[PDB]
């Protein structure tokens, strides 16, 4: 929203994409995936 | 109880072990065994997934573009691309240190990145793009196209939307279809580019899409086009004094035949691509229209197939009665495609060292290098793929009464004698291309260079001379200007075509030595050998004197017993997972000979590689162990620089090379004891007994080992070499 | 399987249920909140001494014991998610139950980050 | 003959004890448990391991797999030539007479046996797989 | 047993083998086993490269047998 | 003796014996005819 | 000439590599004395060196700027410019060898088929019968052939077992 | 026991022990000659003592010093 492009990420996008992806949103995926695996039939 | 897990495999779903997770991941895309599946639903569900992956392949493009752009050095790199280096993306590593975090800081930046070896920017810088605004827009649009393909999936799977069988089985229409509009309107398309955009930009002219469809790409317009006299399109061509991205030396040809490459860019002329495209574009255009549709005027495949049979009986029934093998088995198709795609995919690597089509891409060396061996490699497991579903075609899809005298069906009539004949060539290629190797190093050993046997290429040295190649002295076609042919073509790419062939500072024919002559035939012999191994287990695939109902048995089984002595890896699947070893060590001596003939051209030393190849030890100590002496010191105990990550991945990719050998070496029985044991403590563990597994642990499946093993044997080969590869050509 | 004088040493046989895990009775929370501090207080350690910031003045027990606080909420997640993909069913002792697991790990989550609190005031 | 009911006030051999018995499957899943009748007591060799001293007459020992109890079956029926049989017990207490099932051991002919699983056809006489493609029928059994 | 064998060779050629100049000793080495050998890169870098030259430039000289060998055996 | 050339004529002693005679060749050949790289 | 390859008597490298070759093995004579067996030994070396990068050369070996004799594979080419020595002379000498020991090979091999218990005279071979067969493969290129114009060396495809399809 | 005494003879004949024994630090133990066919004779290093062949490292020349043995007669 500044300069030329738009859309260009703020500097602190990395300081956050990168923890989030990797960490937090792996977490969700294991778990919720850990659930239905397990879940019975 | 049963689980939920594997939907498509009730019996995986009902199986009390763990086994039902890991071979629900692996039965998963194989939906012709899916419970309660039908061939319409089957192709329905195949063309949705295609769309899915184009999703992918269009999504994982913008990602590269947009990284290029945010963080990216482009407009640097396009300024001065022989000193400043294509930077990928940032390295955001919460756990780096502070000289980790000043080591990696490179090609101009403000934080630790990643310098690119993929060749991204040189190819973008060629076709047009010279800001990060190109990037970003080019980035979104791919994005939209991808959200497109990934509605179309969903689209495609909803009734009403769902194609019939009978439309995934239009041959006919589908090949004109693909052949005039994928190939062709997409060939015209991109000389559109080139002459409206790629070359106007290598001329210094912004033609965006602000100002398109008001700038000529040639003075005269299309009046040439009109008139008949193309040729106005092919005078006044950029002079030598050229300069990429300037109007220096700018000439107004828009379509030529000069050959060759641009002095500056050293790549392959933007107009000789432009009439390449567009050339290639109404061939395919012209072959779209060949097979029949819905009018009239065109070619039954059926007929052309069944119309072939030889005179003599010679091929029995010939290729009558193989249009409905071919259109009805999705194993045969996916065979010949991988086996098309694989060898294209070689092509690509041997045609674009030797002639690199993208600007200042012969300068980056470490690009160079990493896309040969990307290319080659990636061509390796698609061939693999090729034979593999051939074999499964053999079982699943293989009628032997309605193919009866085909080519196809006496083929496994001589089974033996082709299975057999690839085990001559192999056995000579390999006790003769290693004694010469050992008997030179013997002659190493002993001091007696002279007597080590070195053969000269002369075979491949006349297909030179035929070329141009002079050093050689045969005087042969186009070495003899005096010929027809280089007569003919004096008067088009032949005055460049030379220029470049005997210029020894670039890759277009190198020359050859007796070093090249023994790597060469070793080539051979993984080349056969490989084939010997897929070959056996595609004819072997429903048959066998040991297991004559291999059919009965699938395609994947572990073993048929300890009966008739040992039927360990006897499944068509064994002769895939066997191959795959003789493949990494086929490409492995290919993409070792491009890396040292190269790095001695590029280092000037091309007396090392003419030397110490002939003999085996010159290969290891001149080669692997030299240039690993600046990875291996990525990080000492004195400190660390930015060739830390790659010495870290070469040991990494040691370890998991190393990881695979167990459940290789190792098989299904101390390990399902030893979890016996393990279940036994647990549950008699106190505190511990409290949680307890909802699934039985049971030891990793015979053949699951075997896939496992192969994945971390297949990981360490690619990322041990891409560290060398990308750390030894970088750090000089 | 085979009583030895270990896994029958009345004594041990006896300090194992007073555990609160064997001590069947306390309501599963109570039993959570118990085992909670139990295994949250010492958890700090680890981190404290050897940790990144070990070598840190002041902030090398703040960050300990936010690091701790991290695992242990990790914890959390594993207890949790445990009893979904053990107790679809919910199957004596409540704490093998849906409820009881959802109780225990509640009880754990507040127990150990008391822990985790108790082991930065005793720094 | 008629299928023996279980005495579970069996005298069981004499051993002390071995960490590789039955586990949680023998009461969340099922066990087995196999009988016999001695005419002296002697030690044998357990099919889970260790040795054992079978008392004279009745015997009962309890196992969690089936090949377990058939294997000391044919240990007695060797070694001491005896005739056990084993049954399995579900965790409900439903006992089923496993062994012999028929009073004859299975090698014996006997009329009162169906022919189950018999393909009257030579193995090489099974269709292709391409015939019982998308049918999820297996070519031997089809 | 192999780790036990390197184990010995680069302490041995680190710590005690060498010649004894005057006021001091110089290792085979250089004395470099205690701070190379805390990681994996150190015994491939300082020990399995840095050893390996002699066997792989043995060629051509009385130790050109080994040289073969080692290759023979690979 | 019968038996005892029957044991000089097993698998295992004949080759040991072909092979030492054309190993033997080989080596006086050279011995003889050394560095024989070409035939001219 | 041929490939840019330099006659190895015309090869200045050629000539160097037996200089400093020599000289490599004049050093390791000095430090011994002139009658010691080490010395004869030394000294023979130096000969055997000298004569061998001497006949190499008088064979007309082209051989590159390595200075390393160098084979020419083409018929046409080794013998239009008489380098038949090299691979294409040794290459029948080869095949009439190889030939020779498979041609006796399947006379003995068809001779024990048949006779008692052929598998016993496999692993105790008929040292009599195998040495009376030896010389038979002399002439097996002619016998060789006359068993083709004959239909005997090969199998009929009804005798011989195949593996299901 | 033919192996021990192929090793003591070969020590008797092809071997340097006396040289060894006048000079043990400076003179490497060699007990293994090569005969002088296919160039192989290069292995047939100067391990000094007017000896050219295989350096030993078998440990028996020192045995032998130890046992007293002061020529190649014992
Ligand atoms: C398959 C393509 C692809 C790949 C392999 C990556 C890979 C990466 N991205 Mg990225 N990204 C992509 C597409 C892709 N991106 C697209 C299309 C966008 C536009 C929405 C972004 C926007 C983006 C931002 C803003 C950031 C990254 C960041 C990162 C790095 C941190 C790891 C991570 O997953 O963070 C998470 C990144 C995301 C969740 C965004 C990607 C979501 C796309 C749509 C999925 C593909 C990482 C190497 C971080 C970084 O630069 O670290 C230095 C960061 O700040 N990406
Ligand atoms: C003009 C009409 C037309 C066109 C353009 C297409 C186009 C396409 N069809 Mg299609 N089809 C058509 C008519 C058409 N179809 C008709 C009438 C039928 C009815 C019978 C079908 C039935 C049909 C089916 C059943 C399927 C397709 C599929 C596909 C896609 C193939 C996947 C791919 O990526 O190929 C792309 C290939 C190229 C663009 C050109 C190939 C050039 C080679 C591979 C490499 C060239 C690289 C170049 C030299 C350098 C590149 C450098 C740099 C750019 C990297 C493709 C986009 C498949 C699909 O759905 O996939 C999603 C598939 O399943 N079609
Ligand atoms: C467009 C290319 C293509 C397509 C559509 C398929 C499709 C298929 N393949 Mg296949 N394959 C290919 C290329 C392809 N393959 C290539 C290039 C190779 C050589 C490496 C192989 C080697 C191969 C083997 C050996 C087997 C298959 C099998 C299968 C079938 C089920 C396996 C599966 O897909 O689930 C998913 C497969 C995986 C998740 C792979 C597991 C491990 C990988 C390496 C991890 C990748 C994770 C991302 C399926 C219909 C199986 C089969 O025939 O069924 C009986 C099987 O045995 N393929
Ligand atoms: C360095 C390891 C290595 C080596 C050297 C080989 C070598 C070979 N493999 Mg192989 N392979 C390997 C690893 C290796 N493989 C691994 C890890 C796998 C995965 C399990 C495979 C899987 C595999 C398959 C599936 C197949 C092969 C095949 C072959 C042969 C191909 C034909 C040939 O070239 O004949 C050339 C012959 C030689 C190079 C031998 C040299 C001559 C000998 C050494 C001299 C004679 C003995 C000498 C006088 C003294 C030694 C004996 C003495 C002590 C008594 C070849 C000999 C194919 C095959 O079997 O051929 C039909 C084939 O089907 N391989
Ligand atoms: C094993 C495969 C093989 C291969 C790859 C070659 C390759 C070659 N051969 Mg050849 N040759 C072979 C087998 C092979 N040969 C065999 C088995 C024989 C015995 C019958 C010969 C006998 C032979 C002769 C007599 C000559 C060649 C010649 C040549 C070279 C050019 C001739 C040509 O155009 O095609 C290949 C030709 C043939 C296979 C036989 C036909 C003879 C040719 C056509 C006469 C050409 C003469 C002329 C001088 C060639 C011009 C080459 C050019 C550089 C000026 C060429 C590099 C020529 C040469 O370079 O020698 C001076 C030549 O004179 N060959
Ligand atoms: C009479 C002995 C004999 C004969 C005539 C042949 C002949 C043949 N073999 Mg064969 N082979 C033999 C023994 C023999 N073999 C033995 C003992 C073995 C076990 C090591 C093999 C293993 C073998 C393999 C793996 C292959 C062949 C192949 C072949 C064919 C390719 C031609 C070739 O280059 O030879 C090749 C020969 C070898 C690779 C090794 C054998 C070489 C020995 C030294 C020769 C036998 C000498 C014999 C002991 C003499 C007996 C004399 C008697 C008085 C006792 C060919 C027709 C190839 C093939 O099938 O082609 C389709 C192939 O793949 N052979
Ligand atoms: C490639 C051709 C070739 C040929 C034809 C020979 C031939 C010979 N070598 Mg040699 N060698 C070669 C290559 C070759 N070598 C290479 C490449 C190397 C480097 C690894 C060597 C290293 C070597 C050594 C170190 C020695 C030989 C020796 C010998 C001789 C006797 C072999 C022996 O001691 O067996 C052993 C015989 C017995 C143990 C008696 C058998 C009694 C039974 C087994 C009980 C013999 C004439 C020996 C020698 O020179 O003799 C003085 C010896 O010392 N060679
Ligand atoms: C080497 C010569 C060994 C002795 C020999 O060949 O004949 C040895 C002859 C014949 O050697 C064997 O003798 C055995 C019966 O005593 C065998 O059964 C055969 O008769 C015969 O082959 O017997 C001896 O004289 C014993 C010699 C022991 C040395
Ligand atoms: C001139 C020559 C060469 C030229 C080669 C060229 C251009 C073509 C070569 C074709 C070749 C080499 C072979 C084709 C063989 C095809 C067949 C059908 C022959 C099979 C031979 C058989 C069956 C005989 C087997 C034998 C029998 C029966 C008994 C004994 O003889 C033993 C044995 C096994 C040999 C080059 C490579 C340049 C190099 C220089 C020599
Ligand atoms: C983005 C990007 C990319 C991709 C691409 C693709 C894959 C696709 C695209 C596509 C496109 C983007 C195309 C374009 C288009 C446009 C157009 C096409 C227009 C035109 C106009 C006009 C005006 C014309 C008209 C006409 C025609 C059409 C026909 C004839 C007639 C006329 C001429 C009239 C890449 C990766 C490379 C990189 C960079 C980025
Ligand atoms: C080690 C080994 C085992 C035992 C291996 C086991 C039990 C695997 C244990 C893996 C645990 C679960 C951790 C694995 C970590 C993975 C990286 C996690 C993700 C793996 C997939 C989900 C991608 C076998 O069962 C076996 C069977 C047949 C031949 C060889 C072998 C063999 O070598
Ligand atoms: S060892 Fe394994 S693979 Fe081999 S026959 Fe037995 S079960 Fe099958
Ligand atoms: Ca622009």
């Amino acid at each position: 929203a500044a300069g030329s492009y738009p859309f260009v990420p703020p500097s602190w996008a990395p300081s956050v994409f990168v923890p989030l992806t990797g960490l937090v949103l792996p977490a969700i995926a294991m778990a919720t995936l850990f659930v239905y695996i397990e879940k019975d039939n | 109880a049963t689980k939920l897990f594997p939907k498509f495999s009730q019996g995986l779903a009902q199986d009390p072990t763990t086994r039902r997770i890991w071979f629900g991941l692996a039965v998963a895309h194989d939906f012709e065994s899916h419970d309660g599946m039908t061939e319409e639903n089957l192709y329905q569900k195949i063309f949705a997934s295609h769309f899915g992956q184009l999703a992918i392949i269009f999504l994982w493009t913008s990602g590269n573009l947009f990284h290029v752009a945010w963080q990216g050095n482009f407009e640097q790199w396009g300024a001065d691309p022989i000193h400043v280096r294509p930077i990928a993306h940032a390295i955001w590593d919460p756990h780096f240190g502070q000289p980790a975090v000043e080591a990696f800081t490179r090609g101009g930046a403000s934080g630790p990145v990643n310098i690119s070896t993929s060749g991204v920017y040189q190819w973008w810088y060629t076709i047009g793009m010279r800001t990060n605004q190109d990037l970003y827009v080019g980035s979104v649009f791919l994005a939209l196209v991808s959200a497109i393909f990934l509605f179309a999936s969903w689209l495609h799977l909803q009734p009403s939307f769902t194609p019939s069988l009978s439309w995934f089985k239009d041959a006919e229409s589908r090949l004109n279809h693909h052949l005039s509009g994928l190939f062709g309107v997409s060939s015209l398309a991109w000389t559109g580019h080139l002459v409206h955009v790629a070359i106007p930009e290598s001329r210094g002219k912004h033609v965006g899409w602000d100002n398109f469809l008001t700038q000529l790409p040639h003075p005269q317009g299309l009046t040439p086009f009109w008139t008949g006299n193309w040729a106005a399109y092919a005078q006044n061509p950029d002079s030598a004094s050229h300069v990429f991205g300037t109007s220096d030396g700018a000439g107004e040809a828009i379509l030529t035949f000069l050959g060759g490459f641009h002095p500056q860019t050293q790549s392959l002329w933007l107009t000789d691509m432009a009439h390449h495209h567009l050339a290639i574009a109404v061939i395919f255009i012209v072959a779209g229209h060949m097979y029949r549709t819905n009018f009239g005027i065109g070619h039954r495949m059926s007929a052309i197939l069944d119309a072939h049979v030889a005179p003599s009986g010679r091929l029995g029934a010939g290729h009558k009665g193989l249009f409905e093998t071919v259109n009805n088995s999705l194993h045969f198709q996916l065979g010949l495609a991988l086996a098309s795609v694989g060898t294209i995919c070689s092509l690509v690597a041997q045609h674009m060292y030797s002639l690199p089509p993208y600007a200042f891409l012969a300068n980056d060396f470490t690009t160079q290098a990493s896309l040969y061996t990307h290319h080659q490699y990636i061509a390796g497991f698609i061939m693999c793929g090729a034979f593999a579903h051939g074999a499964i075609f053999w079982i699943r899809d293989y009628d032997p009464e309605q193919n009866k005298g085909n080519v196809l069906a006496r083929m496994l009539d001589h089974k033996e004698a082709i299975i057999s004949h690839l085990s001559w060539v192999s056995l000579f290629l390999g006790f003769h291309t290693l004694g010469l190797y050992v008997h030179n190093d013997v002659m190493q050993a002993f001091g007696t260079p002279e007597k080590q046997i070195l053969i000269e290429p002369v075979f491949a040295q006349w297909i030179q001379a035929a070329h141009g190649k002079a050093f050689y002295g045969f005087d042969l076609l186009l070495s003899s200007s005096s010929s027809s042919a280089a007569s003919a073509s004096q008067t088009l790419w032949l005055p460049g075509w030379l220029d470049a062939i005997n210029n020894n500072q670039n890759s277009l024919f190198l020359t050859i030595g007796p070093g090249d002559f023994l790597v060469h035939h070793a080539i051979a012999l993984g080349l056969h050998t490989t084939t010997l191994i897929l070959v056996k287990g595609a004819l072997d695939a429903r048959g066998s004197k040991l297991m004559p109902d291999k059919k009965d048995f699938g395609y994947s089984f572990p073993c048929d017993g300890p009966g008739r002595g040992g039927t360990c890896d006897i499944s068509a699947y064994d002769a895939f997972y066997l191959a795959v070893f003789w493949m990494l060590n086929t490409i492995g001596w290919v993409t070792f000979y491009f890396h040292w003939k190269h790095l001695t051209l590029w280092q000037g030393n091309v007396s090392q590689f003419d030397e110490s190849s002939t003999y085996l030890m010159g290969w290891l100590r001149d080669y692997l162990w030299l240039n690993s002496s600046q990875l291996i010191n990525g990080y000492n105990p004195f400190g660390m620089n930015s060739l830390s990550v790659w010495a870290w991945i070469f040991l990494f990719g040691h370890l998991v090379y190393a990881t695979g050998f167990m459940f290789l070496i190792s098989w299904r029985g101390y390990w399902q004891e030893l979890i016996e044991t393990l279940v036994w403590a647990h549950e008699k563990t106190p505190l511990a007994n409290l949680v307890y597994w909802k699934d039985k642990p049971v030891a990793l499946s015979i053949v699951q080992a075997r896939l496992v093993g192969l994945t971390h044997f297949s990981v360490g080969y690619v990322f041990t070499y891409a560290a060398f590869l990308i750390a030894s050509t970088s750090g000089k | 399987m085979l009583e030895t004088p270990v896994t029958s040493t009345p004594e041990v046989a006896s300090y194992l249920s007073n555990l609160p895990a064997y001590r069947t009775g306390v309501a599963p929370l109570l039993r959570g909140v118990e085992i909670g501090r139990a295994h949250g207080f010492f958890l700090p350690g680890p981190f404290i001494k050897l940790g990144p910031l070990r070598n840190v003045e002041g902030a090398a027990e703040i960050a300990g014991c936010l690091s701790a606080a991290g695992l242990v909420i990790i914890l959390a997640a594993a207890l949790s998610i445990y009893g979904s993909a053990m107790f679809q069913g919910e199957p004596r002792d409540p704490l093998q139950s849906a409820e009881g697991w959802n109780e225990f790990t509640s009880g754990f989550t507040v127990g150990a980050l008391s822990g985790v609190a108790w082991a930065f005031a005793c720094t | 003959w008629t299928e023996p009911t279980l005495n579970p006030d069996t005298p069981s051999p004499i051993f002390g004890g071995s960490t590789g018995g039955l586990l949680r499957k023998a009461q969340v899943e099922e066990f087995y448990v196999i009988t016999w009748e001695s005419n002296k007591e002697q030690i044998f060799e357990m099919p889970t391991g260790g040795a054992a001293i079978m008392r004279k007459g009745p015997n009962l020992l309890k196992f969690a797999r089936k090949e377990q109890c058939l294997a000391l079956t044919t240990q007695l029926r060797t070694k001491f030539k005896f005739t056990p049989c084993f049954y399995r017990v579900y965790p409900s207490g439903e006992v089923q007479y496993l062994h012999p099932k028929d009073g004859v051991y299975p090698e014996k002919v006997n009329a009162g046996r169906p022919g189950v699983n018999q393909n009257f056809r030579r193995i090489g006489e099974n269709v292709n797989p391409i015939k019982v493609k998308f049918t999820g029928n297996g070519t031997m059994d089809i | 047993l192999s780790i036990a064998i390197f184990h010995f060779s680069w302490k041995m050629q680190s710590d005690v083998w060498g010649t004894v100049t005057a006021s001091g000793v110089s290792h085979i080495t250089g004395g470099n086993f205690a701070q190379s050998a805390n990681t994996i890169n150190g015994w491939l870098r300082d020990f399995l490269w840095a050893q390996s030259s002699q066997v792989i430039q043995s060629y051509g000289s009385a130790l050109s047998a080994y040289g073969l060998m080692f290759l023979g055996a690979h | 003796m019968k038996n005892f050339t029957t044991y000089l004529s097993t698998a295992p002693v004949v080759a040991l014996a072909w092979f030492t005679v054309t190993a033997a060749l080989l080596i006086e050949i050279n011995r003889f005819f050394p560095d024989p790289l070409v035939f001219s | 000439d041929i490939a840019g390859l330099t006659p190895c008597s015309e090869s200045a490298a050629y000539a160097k590599r037996l200089k400093n070759e020599v000289k490599g093995l004049n050093k390791r004579l000095k430090n011994y004395e002139a009658d010691s067996a080490p010395a004869i030994a030394l000294k023979a070396t130096i000969e055997r060196t000298q004569n061998r990068f001497a006949n190499y050369a008088k064979a007309g070996l082209l051989c590159g700027a390595d200075g390393l004799p160098h084979l020419i594979s083409d018929p046409g080419l080794a013998l239009k410019y008489g380098h038949a020595g090299e691979v294409f002379i040794p290459t029948f000498g080869f095949l009439y060898v190889a030939g020779w020991i498979g041609y006796v090979g399947r006379l003995y091999l068809n001779m024990v088929k048949g006779e008692a218990k052929p598998t016993e005279k496999e692993i105790i071979i008929d040292v009599p019968a195998a040495l009376r067969l030896t010389w038979q493969g002399a002439t097996w290129p002619v016998q060789v052939v006359a068993e083709l114009r004959a239909n005997t060396l090969t199998e009929k495809a009804e005798n011989i077992t195949i593996s299901p399809r | 026991f033919i192996w021990l005494s192929g090793m003591y003879f070969h020590g008797a004949r092809f071997s340097n022990y006396e040289a060894w024994l006048s000079d043990p630090v400076h003179i490497k133990p060699s007990a293994q000659v090569v005969w002088p066919v296919v160039g192989q004779e290069i292995l047939n290093g100067d391990v000094g003592g007017g000896f050219q062949g295989i350096q030993i490292t078998s440990g028996f020349f020192q045995l032998w010093r130890a046992s007293g043995i002061t020529s190649e007669l014992q």
